[PDB]
RNA sequence: CCGAACG
C-alpha cells in the first residue's frame, strides 16, 4: 500500500509535468517518426484496418472469442464482488445475443471519447 | 521375481534421478553383481527408448558407464547387434531413442566401432525399420561429428571390413540400392 | 484464569521426572523389581525425558539435553549389545544420561527459582 | 443499473454533505440501485458543485476547438482546460462539429446499456412514489 | 539456430566479430504520447479505432483516495494494449533497422521471409544486423563486423567518449553467472565493440521515445579471443560455443546442451548451453514465497496444489536449462521443503516419520496429498575453489531430500520431454504432415483422426489439436500468446503458463506415468495404504473405494449462510479426513519426542499433541466404546464356551462381569472369561497361536485362562503377534499380575489394523478352536462392527456396498408383520417419539429440560440420549416385548443405538428414505398442550388407534392417519374444521380424535387427502387431474 | 571430508547435509 | 474529507474549499501538416502510378 | 531436522 501511494505520487507528478513540460517528442522527431512508419508501411503494401464492418463475417466468431477471454476470469472464481458478477452478467448477455452485444460494441467504437475511472 | 525386483530398483533408479551422474552413481551403489549387468544396460535402453524423444540421459549414462568399466560397453555393443536383429518389432519413438543413443555414442568413442558390423545392406536384407532406423542413425552421427570428420573415419582401411555389408561391393545392385538409400538420407 | 505459565509446568514437569526417578527406586525397593531392572528403568527414564515428562514444552532450549540423551544412548547401545547382548530391555547404564539431566538442573536453577519467586 | 433519478441525486449530495468526498462506499448504502463506482461518477460528472452547467459561452468554444485539435481525442485532458467536464466537452465538440456541416449509427439503441448515465441530468420525482422511492 | 545459421558467423580469421546486444526499451510504455499514438494508429487502422484507442488511455486512473488523469503513458491493463505495443514498438524497430535493413530482414511484402532468415545470403549479409527480434519491449540483435567496421565503430566511440586513463571496462555488464573462463574477457577491442555498437544503437533513438540503458542491457561480443557468443532471452541463460572455436575437444553430451546444426552442412557446428537466469530462479521463488504467504489457513491440499502449479510451470517452461542450473536444484529442494514443513505445520507436528514421504507423495487417490517432486536428487556440485574457472565437471553430490528407506521418489523432470526433443519431434511430425496431406488432398483420401497416432502427443502444436471442438473458431484467434503475456496488467492472479494455451499449443506434457511411478516407488498402493487407516475401515478391498469430494454439499445447501464464524471451521474438515487417515503414520510411537498420552477413556496412546487426531479419535471411540469392544469379544468368546460347552470337559461360563477399566488397562490385565470346567485337560507350553502343535504336560482343574485385550497399533509397530507374546512374556512373569492359574494365556486384537494374535499354554482342543473362535470374532461382532463405521464416517470412505433397504415406499406392508417393528424420530426432542404400526401405540416419552441445565450440546446430546432412552425401554421391557427390525427417521441416531444395542445384538437397525409427519403429532392440541404442560420426564403411553383398529385393519387405520399426518403438517388449521365439523359433534377425552360412523368418516378423510393433493399441487405447478395411483400416494404418505 | 565443496551450514536450505562422493568420478 | 466522527453536515462547499504549455501545438500542428503531405503524395503518385 | 502456549 505504502509503495502503490508513493509511485502514485511518482506516477502524478509525471503525468503533471508532461502537461508542463510539453510533449517531449519533438515537433520533427514526430514528423520524421511518422514519416519513417508512413514510408515503411507504404513499402509494405499495406492496407489500413477497416471499422468492422456491419456485415462482417467474423464479426461473431471474434465476439465469442472475446467473451470465452472474458468469462475464463470466472472458471475457478468462487467470489465475485459487483463488478465482477456485473461483467459475468454483461457476458452472458452477449453470448445470449450476439447481434445486439456486437451492435453496441460497433457504437461504443464509432462514438465513445469518453471512459469510465479505471481503478489500478 | 528378484530380477523383477532388480527391474524395480534399476527403473526406479533412472526415473528419481536428475543427471546421468546421480543415476549411475545411485544405480553403482546399489551394489550391480557382475553377470546380471546387463539387466541394468536394457533397462537403460528400455526406459530411454520409451521417452516421448531423446533426454541424452541414456547416452550420457552409459559413454560415462562404459569407460568406467568396459563391461558394460561390450554388454552395450552387444546389445545393439541383439537389437538390430529385432529392431523389425520396434515402434517409430523408440526406433529413434535407441538409434540416436547408439550414434551419439558412437560418434564420442565410447564403443567400438566393431558393433557396426550389423548393418547389411541389402534389399532382400533391408525391411523398412532397417534403413528408417539407419538414416536416423547416419544423420545423427553425421550431425556429431560431421560430414567430413565421418568422410573421414568411416573410410580408413582400419575401418574397412567392418563396413562390409554397409558399403557392399560383391554386387552392384547392393552398390545402387545403397548409394540411393543413403542419398535420400541427407 | 487457571492457564499456567512455563514457571508452573517447567517446576512440575520437573518434579514428575523426580517422581518417576524416586518411584523406580521405590519400585526396587518394595522388591516389585531387581536391581537390573532398576538400573535399565532408571537409564530409561532418563533417555526418554522427552516421551515420559513432556517438559520441553515449557523449555524448549532442553531440546539439546534431549538430543544429547538421544546421542549418548545410540552410542551407550551400540557398544552395549556388541556379541550375543541384545536388542531389549537391559542396558543400565545411566549415569551418563544422568548427568546431562544433572547439568540441565544445575544450570536450570537459578532461572526457575527466579520465575517462580516472581510468581510467588 | 439505469440512470439517476432525482431522489437519489438529492441523496447523494445529502451523503456528500454528511460523509465527504472519499465515502462512496458508505454513500453507496443509501442508494440500493447504485454502486460506489456509480455514485462516485456521479458526483465528479455532474454534481460537482464546482461543474459549470451554465450555459456554453464562447471564449469558452473557441477554448474547446483549440484544444481538440492540439490533444486530439484526449477529453479528459481537455476537459479541466476548458473547465467542464469530458462528457460536456465531448458533446460541445460534436455539436459544434455538425453546426460546421449543417437512423444514425452513432446514438443509443432502445435496450442498449448507456455508457454514462452519470453525466445525464436527474429524471425528476413524479406525481406517485413506490416503497422503493 | 538462427546465430548459428548466419554465413560464416563463428569465423574470427580476418578478425570479424560477432556482437549479440540485448536491451529494453526503457519506457516504453510510460511515454506513448497519445497525440503522436493517435497520428500513427490512424495510419493503421480506422480513425475511429484509433480515436478510440487513444481515447481509453486517456482516463483517470484511482485507487483509493488517490486520482489522477493519465495523459502520457498508456494503459497496460486496456485489452488491445498489446496490439499498441507491437505497434509502437514496430516503429522502434524500424527507427533502429531503418526502412532498408528491416525491408531486407522482413523480405518482400508478397514473399516475407520466416522469422530469422533471408531470400538471399547477399541481402543477408549486407549489413552488420544480422539477426533481430523484439519481444514486445526487450530488442535481441546480433550483429556481424568486418575489423574494419568494428574498428569504425570503436573508434567513433571513443572519440566520442574520450577516456585516456582507459576507465572504459570498470561498469560494464556481463553475468558472472556463467564460468570466468567462458564469459566474454576483458579485452579492449571486445569490450570496446560492445560499447561502442551498443551506444551506437542508443544514438538511433528518441531519449523522449526511449533510451537503452547499459544496465537493463547486455553485449556480449564473439571475436578471436573470445569463444562464446552468450545472450538471456526469456528466462534462459543461453551460451554457444562453436566448433572451430574454443572446443578443441568435440563435445556432444549433456542432456540440456543443444546441438546447434547448419540448415545447409548439416554438421553440428555448434552446442547452446542452457541455465536459468538468476530472474528465472528468483521469480519461481518469489512465487514459492507467495504460494506459501497465502491465506494463511488454507487445506493442506491447496498448499499442495499450488506447489505443484508453481512446480509443473518451472519446470515444464525451462525444461533442460534446470538441469544444469545447480542454484534452481538447491532451490527447488529448499522450496519443496519449505512447502512441505507448510503442511507439517499445519499439524503442529513438523516431525519427520510422522509425515514421511508417503503422505506428501501419494496421489490424492491414495488419500496423499499429490505433490509432484523435484527435490529427492543427489545436488551435483564441484570443489569449490576451481570449479568457476574452467567448467571442471562435478566430483561430489550432496543428498537432496529425505527418504524412509533407501526410497527414492520420481524426479519430475524424467518425465517432462526435453525442449530439444520436442522441437526435433515436431519438426519430424509437422513435416511428414505436410507431406502427407500435400500428397493425399488430391488423392481424395484426406487425412482423419488414428492416420495419426504415431503423433498425438507430437508437434509443438501437438498432433492433437486439427482434432479439435473449435478448430474453426480459433483461427480467428491471433495474438493470442501475447494477449496471455499481457493479461498480467489486468488481473492479479499470475498465471503460470501465461506462455502456452491449450487450444492452440496441445498439452505439450503429460505426468501420468509419473503418478503410476510414484505409487510405483511408494511401495505400490498397498505398501502406501500400510501407513493409512485403511485396514482399519474393514473395506476387504482398497478397489471398490471412492473418496468424497464434499464439493457435493458446498453449493448444493447454501449461497450465504456460511459465515466466517464458520469459515474454517469447514477448511478443518479436509484436514481432518487427513489426518485421520494418516494417523498411523502421524501418531506413530517412534517419535523423536512426545510426551505420549493416552486417550481419555480409550486405549490410543498420543505421542505429542496432534489435536485434529485427539478430536477423530474422541470422537470414534465415543460411548465408551473401549469398553464396549473389550465387553464384546470376551463376552462372545464365553459364548462361544456355551457354544462348545459339553464337546470338551467343561462348565458353563457366563459372562464374566469385572471392574469396566480393565481394556485400557495398557500394563497389567486380569480377568477375561471365566475359567469353569468340570474336568482336567492337558495344556501346552507358551507357543503362538499361529501354530497348531505342541499339546503337553501337567494340567490343573477349574484353571483354563484366556486374556484378550486390545490394541492401536502404529505403522511402526502394528506386529500383533510379538506384542501378545511379549505382553504375555512380562506380566506373567511381573507381580502385579492377578492370574489364578500359572498358564494366564495371552489373547491380543490389533483394533486399527483389524489383527488378532495370541501365546501361551494351550490346552488342548484350542488353537483349532480358539483360531475358528477368533477367525469368525473379527467379522461378526457389533462392536467392531460400530468401530468400522465409525471410522469410515471419519474418513468418509464408501464402497458401492452401502446397507439393506431403506424404508421406501416397496415396503409399506413389511411393517404390519407378526415381528415388532419400531420407529423413532429424533428431532422433536424436548419428547422421543416412538410409532408403533402393527399395535397403534405410542411410547410418547417426554424429556425435561433440567436433562440440559448445563449440556455441552443440544442436539449432540439429544441425539445420544434419544437412543439411551430407546435403550432403557428395551431395557425396562419384557424380553417378549422387545422389538426385531427399529426403522430411525432422522439419520442421525444410526450411530448411537447401534451401540447401545450391543447387549441386544438381535434389533436391527436401518435407515429410513419414506418420511412421516411425526411433527405434526406435536401439532395436536395434546401434544402441543401437555407435554410443555409437564413439570418432571415421564412415560406417556398413547395410542392413535382412540377407537379405530378394534373393526378397521392395522394397514387401513394407518392409511387413515397418513392424510391425517399431512393434513395436520400442512392444512393444520384447515384439517381443524374437518375435526371440529360442529360443537354437537363430539370426542372422546381419553382419545384424541371424534369419532364418527364409516360414511362421515370417509368423507372427512377423503376431504383430508383432498387438502393434500389440491395445496401439494398448486405448489408444484401440477394439475390434479392426472395424478396417478402412486403420484397421489407417494406425495399423501411422505416424500417419493 | 569437506575438501571445499558445498553448504557450510546445513540448517535453513533444507537438506540433511550428506555429501556423498561420485561413484562415477572419471 | 476522510474524517466525521460527529457526523456533523458541512455545506457541500465548505467541504470542498477548505483545504481544496505551447509545445502541444507545435506538435500536433507539425503532426498535421505530416499527415496532409504524407496523404497528397501517396494520392498524387498513388494515381499516377 | 523433530514442540508447547497465545493471539
Ligand atoms: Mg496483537
Ligand atoms: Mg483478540
Amino acid at each position: 500500500g505504502r509503495l502503490t501511494r508513493l509511485y502514485l505520487k511518482a506516477e502524478q507528478e509525471r503525468q503533471h509535468n508532461y502537461l508542463k513540460d510539453g510533449p517531449y517528442v519533438t515537433p520533427e522527431e514526430a514528423v520524421a517518426i511518422y514519416t519513417t512508419t508512413v514510408h515503411w508501411l507504404e513499402s509494405r503494401k499495406y492496407s489500413c484496418i477497416p471499422f468492422p464492418p456491419l456485415n462482417y463475417k467474423h464479426d461473431t466468431k471474434l465476439l465469442i472469442l472475446a467473451l470465452e477471454r472474458l468469462k475464463e476470469q470466472y472458471v475457478v472464481a468462487v467470489r465475485l464482488n459487483s463488478s465482477q458478477r456485473e461483467e459475468l452478467g454483461l457476458v452472458e448477455q452477449a453470448y445470449d445475443n450476439p447481434h445486439e452485444a456486437l451492435q453496441r460494441i460497433k457504437r461504443h467504437l464509432l462514438t465513445q471519447r469518453s471512459f469510465k475511472e479505471v481503478a489500478i | 521375481t528378484n530380477l523383477v525386483n532388480l527391474r524395480r530398483t534399476i527403473y526406479l533408479t533412472l526415473m528419481s534421478s536428475f543427471d546421468f551422474e546421480e543415476a549411475g552413481h545411485k544405480l553403482l551403489k546399489i551394489g550391480i553383481q557382475p553377470g546380471q549387468e546387463i539387466e541394468l544396460v536394457t533397462m537403460i535402453i528400455e526406459c530411454c527408448s520409451q521417452e516421448r524423444t531423446f533426454k541424452r540421459f541414456y547416452g550420457l549414462l552409459a559413454q560415462r558407464f562404459c569407460y568406467l568399466n568396459r563391461a558394460y560397453a561390450e554388454q552395450f555393443e552387444d546389445c545393439f547387434r541383439k537389437q538390430y536383429a529385432v529392431i523389425h518389432r520396434l515402434e517409430t519413438n523408440k526406433l529413434r531413442n535407441v538409434s540416436c543413443l547408439f550414434a551419439h555414442l558412437l560418434a564420442t568413442d565410447a564403443l567400438p566401432w566393431s558393433s557396426l558390423s550389423c548393418i547389411m545392406l541389402t534389399e532382400e536384407e533391408t525391411t523398412s525399420s532397417s534403413r528408417i532406423f539407419i538414416k536416423y542413425l547416419f544423420q545423427e552421427l553425421s550431425s556429431t561429428m560431421g560430414l567430413v570428420k565421418l568422410n573421414q573415419r568411416l573410410n580408413d582401411p582400419a575401418f574397412s571390413p567392418w563396413f562390409e555389408g554397409l558399403f557392399p561391393r560383391d554386387s552392384l545392385g547392393n552398390m545402387r540400392f545403397s548409394i540411393n538409400f543413403f542419398t535420400s538420407i541427407g | 484464569k487457571s492457564r499456567f505459565g512455563n514457571a508452573f509446568h517447567l517446576c512440575r514437569e520437573i518434579l514428575r521426572l523426580t517422581k518417576l526417578v524416586v518411584d523406580a527406586n521405590v519400585q526396587f525397593r518394595l522388591g516389585n523389581v531387581d536391581a537390573y531392572q532398576l538400573a535399565d528403568g532408571l537409564q530409561y527414564i532418563f533417555a526418554h525425558v522427552g516421551q515420559l515428562t513432556g517438559m520441553y514444552r515449557y523449555k524448549y532450549r532442553l531440546m539439546r539435553q534431549i538430543r544429547m540423551c538421544k546421542d549418548l544412548k545410540h552410542l551407550i547401545y551400540y557398544r552395549f549389545n556388541t556379541g550375543p547382548v541384545g536388542k531389549g530391555p537391559g542396558v543400565g547404564f545411566w549415569a551418563p544420561m544422568w548427568r546431562v539431566w544433572l547439568f540441565f538442573l544445575r544450570g536450570i536453577v537459578p532461572l526457575l527459582e527466579r520465575w517462580l519467586g516472581n510468581l510467588l | 443499473g439505469g440512470v439517476w433519478k432525482n431522489t437519489e441525486d438529492e441523496i447523494l449530495k445529502a451523503a456528500v454533505m454528511k460523509y465527504g468526498l472519499n465515502q462512496w462506499a458508505r454513500i453507496s448504502s443509501l442508494l440500493v440501485r447504485k454502486s460506489a463506482k456509480q455514485c462516485k461518477a456521479r458526483w465528479y460528472e455532474w454534481l460537482d458543485p464546482a461543474i459549470k452547467k451554465t450555459e456554453w459561452t464562447r471564449e469558452e468554444d473557441e477554448k474547446l476547438l483549440h484544444l481538440a485539435k492540439l490533444m486530439p481525442c484526449q477529453w479528459r485532458t481537455i476537459a479541466p482546460i476548458v473547465g467542464r467536464t469530458p462528457a460536456q466537452c465531448l458533446d460541445r465538440y460534436e455539436r459544434l462539429l455538425d453546426q460546421a456541416v449543417a437512423d444514425d449509427p452513432r446514438r443509443l439503441r432502445p435496450g442498449e446499456i448507456d455508457p454514462n448515465p452519470e453525466a445525464k441530468p436527474a429524471r425528476p420525482d413524479a406525481v406517485d412514489m413506490d416503497e422503493d422511492e | 539456430h538462427g546465430i548459428n545459421n548466419v554465413t560464416n558467423v563463428w569465423d574470427t580469421n580476418a578478425g570479424e566479430c560477432v556482437v549479440m546486444m540485448q536491451s529494453e526499451f526503457e519506457k516504453m510504455y510510460d511515454k506513448i504520447d497519445l497525440t503522436l499514438m493517435n497520428r500513427l494508429l490512424r495510419l493503421i487502422v480506422d480513425h475511429n479505432i484509433a480515436d478510440y484507442i487513444t481515447a481509453k488511455n486517456n482516463v483517470v486512473i484511482a485507487y483509493k483516495d488517490m486520482s489522477h488523469t493519465n495523459s502520457y503513458g498508456l494503459i497496460r491493463g486496456l485489452q488491445f494494449a498489446s496490439f499498441i505495443i507491437q505497434y509502437y514498438g514496430l516503429i522502434l524497430d524500424l527507427l533502429l533497422l531503418g526502412l532498408t535493413r528491416a525491408t531486407e530482414i522482413a523480405g518482400p511484402p508478397q514473399c516475407p521471409n520466416e522469422f530469422l532468415t533471408y531470400r538471399d545470403v547477399k541481402t543477408e549479409t549486407r549489413h552488420p544486423i544480422r539477426l533481430y527480434s523484439r519481444y514486445l519491449n526487450k530488442v535481441h540483435i546480433m550483429f556481424r563486423f568486418s575489423a574494419e567496421e568494428a574498428k569504425d565503430l570503436i573508434q567513433r566511440y571513443l572519440t566520442e567518449h574520450p577516456d585516456p586513463n582507459n576507465e572504459n571496462i570498470v561498469g560494464y555488464n556481463n553475468k558472472k553467472c556463467w564460468p570466468r573462463d567462458a564469459r566474454m574477457r576483458l579485452m579492449k577491442h571486445d569490450v570496446n565493440l560492445g560499447r561502442a555498437v551498443f551506444w551506437d544503437m542508443k544514438n538511433r533513438l528518441p531519449r523522449s521515445l526511449t533510451t537503452f540503458e547499459w544496465d537493463n542491457s547486455f553485449v556480449s561480443v564473439y571475436s578471436r579471443d573470445n569463444p562464446n557468443l552468450l545472450f538471456s532471452m526469456l528466462g534462459f541463460e543461453v551460451r554457444i560455443l562453436p566448433k572451430i572455436r574454443m572446443a578443441a575437444e568435440s563435445f556432444a553430451n549433456k542432456d540440456g546442451v543443444w546441438a546447434l546444426q547448419n540448415v545447409h552442412t548439416k554438421e553440428r557446428t555448434a552446442q547452446a548451453f542452457l541455465r536459468v537466469d538468476d530472474e528465472g530462479l528468483k521469480s519461481f521463488e518469489n512465487r514459492v514465497r507467495q504460494v506459501l504467504m497465502s491465506s494463511g489457513s488454507t487445506t493442506f491440499t491447496k498448499i499442495a496444489n499450488k506447489w505443484n502449479t508453481a512446480l509443473i510451470g518451472l519446470m515444464t517452461y525451462y525444461r533442460e536449462a534446470v538441469l544444469h542450473t545447480q542454484e534452481l536444484l538447491d532451490l527447488l529442494v529448499k522450496c519443496e521443503n519449505k512447502i512441505q514443513t507448510r503442511i507439517k505445520i499445519g499439524l503442529n507436528s513438523k516431525m519427520p516419520s510422522r509425515f514421511p514421504p508417503v503422505v506428501f507423495y501419494s496421489p490424492k487417490e491414495v488419500g496423499g496429498l499429490g505433490m509432484l517432486s523435484m527435490g529427492h536428487i543427489l545436488i551435483p556440485q564441484s570443489d569449490l575453489r576451481y570449479s568457476q574457472q574452467t567448467d571442471l565437471g562435478v566430483t561430489h553430490f550432496r543428498a537432496g531430500m529425505s527418504h524412509e528407506e533407501d526410497q527414492l521418489i520420481p524426479n519430475l523432470y524424467r518425465y517432462i520431454q526435453p525442449w530439444e526433443s520436442e522441437f526435433m519431434d515436431s519438426e519430424r511430425v509437422w513435416s511428414e504432415y505436410a507431406l502427407k496431406k500435400e500428397e493425399a488432398k488430391a488423392q481424395n483420401r484426406r487425412l482423419t483422426l488414428d492416420d495419426l497416432d504415431d503423433s498425438w502427443d507430437r508437434g509443438i502444436p501437438r498432433i492433437n489439436t486439427l482434432f479439435q471442438k473449435d478448430r474453426h473458431t480459433l483461427a480467428y484467434d491471433r495474438g493470442w500468446r501475447v494477449r496471455q503475456e499481457m493479461k498480467m496488467f489486468q488481473i492479479t492472479k499470475m498465471n503460470p503458463f501465461w506462455w502456452t494455451h491449450q487450444k492452440h499449443d496441445g498439452k505439450l506434457w503429460n505426468l501420468n506415468n509419473y503418478r503410476t511411478d510414484v505409487i510405483q516407488a511408494l511401495g505400490g498402493v498397498e505398501g502406501i495404504l500400510e501407513h493409512t487407516l485403511f485396514k482399519g475401515t474393514y473395506f476387504p478391498t482398497w478397489e471398490g473405494l471412492f473418496w468424497e469430494k464434499a464439493s457435493g454439499f458446498e453449493e448444493s445447501m447454501k449461497y450465504k449462510k456460511l459465515t466466517n464464524a464458520q469459515r474454517s471451521g469447514l477448511n478443518q474438515i479436509p484436514n481432518r479426513r487427513f489426518t485421520l487417515w494418516w494417523s498411523p503414520t502421524i501418531n506413530r510411537a517412534n517419535v523423536y519426542v512426545g510426551f505420549q498420552v493416552q486417550l481419555d477413556l480409550t486405549g490410543i496412546f498420543m505421542h505429542g499433541k496432534i489435536p485434529t487426531l485427539k478430536i477423530s479419535l474422541i470422537q470414534i471411540f465415543r460411548a465408551h466404546l473401549w469398553q464396549k469392544i473389550h465387553e464384546s469379544v470376551v463376552m462372545d468368546l464365553c459364548q462361544v464356551f456355551d457354544q462348545e460347552l459339553d464337546a470338551l470337559e467343561i462348565e458353563t461360563v457366563q459372562k464374566e462381569t469385572i471392574h469396566p477399566r480393565k481394556s485400557y488397562k495398557m500394563n497389567s490385565s486380569c480377568a477375561d472369561i471365566l475359567l469353569f470346567a468340570a474336568y482336567k485337560w492337558n495344556m501346552s507350553k507358551p507357543s503362538l497361536m499361529a501354530d497348531t502343535n505342541d499339546v503337553y504336560d501337567q494340567k490343573p482343574g477349574n484353571k483354563y485362562w484366556v486374556d484378550v485385550q486390545l490394541r492401536w497399533g502404529d505403522y511402526d509397530s502394528h506386529d500383533i503377534e510379538r506384542y501378545t507374546r511379549a505382553k504375555f512374556l512380562d506380566y506373567t512373569t511381573d507381580n502385579m499380575s492377578i492370574y489364578p492359574s500359572p498358564t494366564g494365556v495371552m489373547i491380543g486384537i490389533d483394533l486399527a489394523y483389524n489383527l488378532h494374535s495370541a501365546y501361551g499354554n494351550w490346552f488342548p482342543g484350542i488353537k483349532p478352536l480358539v483360531i475358528q473362535a477368533m477367525a469368525k470374532i473379527m467379522k461378526s461382532n457389533p462392536a467392531l462392527y460400530v468401530l468400522r463405521e465409525r471410522i469410515r464416517k471419519g474418513l468418509q470412505l464408501y464402497s458401492s456396498e452401502p446397507t439393506e433397504p431403506y424404508l421406501s415406499s416397496q415396503n409399506y406392508g413389511e411393517l404390519f408383520s407378526n415381528q415388532t417393528v419400531w420407529f423413532v424420530d429424533d428431532t422433536n426432542v424436548g419428547a422421543i417419539f416412538i410409532f408403533n404400526p402393527r399395535t397403534g401405540q405410542l411410547f410418547l416419552k417426554i424429556i425435561h429440560t433440567s436433562v440440559w441445565a448445563g449440556q455441552k450440546r443440544l442436539s449432540q446430546l439429544a441425539k445420544w440420549k434419544t437412543a439411551e432412552e430407546v435403550a432403557a425401554l428395551v431395557r425396562s421391557l419384557p424380553v417378549e416385548e422387545q422389538p426385531k427390525r427399529i426403522i430411525v427417521t432422522r439419520k442421525g441416531m444410526l450411530d448411537p443405538l447401534e451401540v447401545h444395542l450391543l447387549d441386544f445384538p438381535n434389533i436391527v437397525i436401518t435407515g429410513s428414505e419414506l418420511q412421516l409427519p411425526f411433527q405434526a403429532a406435536i401439532k395436536l392440541e395434546k401434544f402441543g398442550d401437555l407435554i410443555l404442560k409437564a413439570t418432571e420426564p415421564q412415560m406417556v403411553l398413547f395410542n392413535i388407534y382412540d377407537d379405530w383398529l378394534k373393526t378397521i385393519s392395522s394397514y387401513t387405520a394407518f392409511s387413515r392417519l397418513i392424510l391425517i399426518l399431512r393434513a395436520l403438517h400442512v392444512n393444520p388449521e384447515k384439517a381443524r374444521m374437518i375435526l371440529r365439523p360442529d360443537k354437537s359433534i363430539v370426542t372422546q377425552p381419553h382419545h384424541v380424535w371424534p369419532s364418527l360412523t364409516d360414511e362421515q368418516w370417509i368423507k372427512v378423510e377423503v376431504a383430508l387427502k383432498d387438502l393434500i393433493l389440491a395445496d401439494y399441487g398448486k405448489k408444484n405447478n401440477v394439475n390434479t387431474q392426472a395424478l396417478t395411483q402412486s403420484e397421489i400416494r407417494d406425495i399423501i404418505l411422505g416424500a417419493e | 571430508m569437506y575438501n571445499g565443496i558445498g553448504l557450510v551450514t546445513p540448517r535453513g536450505s533444507g537438506t540433511s547435509g550428506y555429501v556423498q562422493g561420485n561413484k562415477f568420478n572419471m | 474529507n476522510w474524517k466525521n466522527p460527529k457526523g456533523y453536515t458541512i455545506p457541500l462547499d465548505k467541504r470542498l474549499a477548505a483545504d481544496g504549455n505551447d509545445k502541444f501545438a507545435a506538435l500536433s500542428e507539425a503532426l498535421f501538416t505530416a499527415e496532409a503531405k504524407a496523404r497528397e503524395a501517396i494520392t498524387m503518385r498513388a494515381s499516377i502510378q
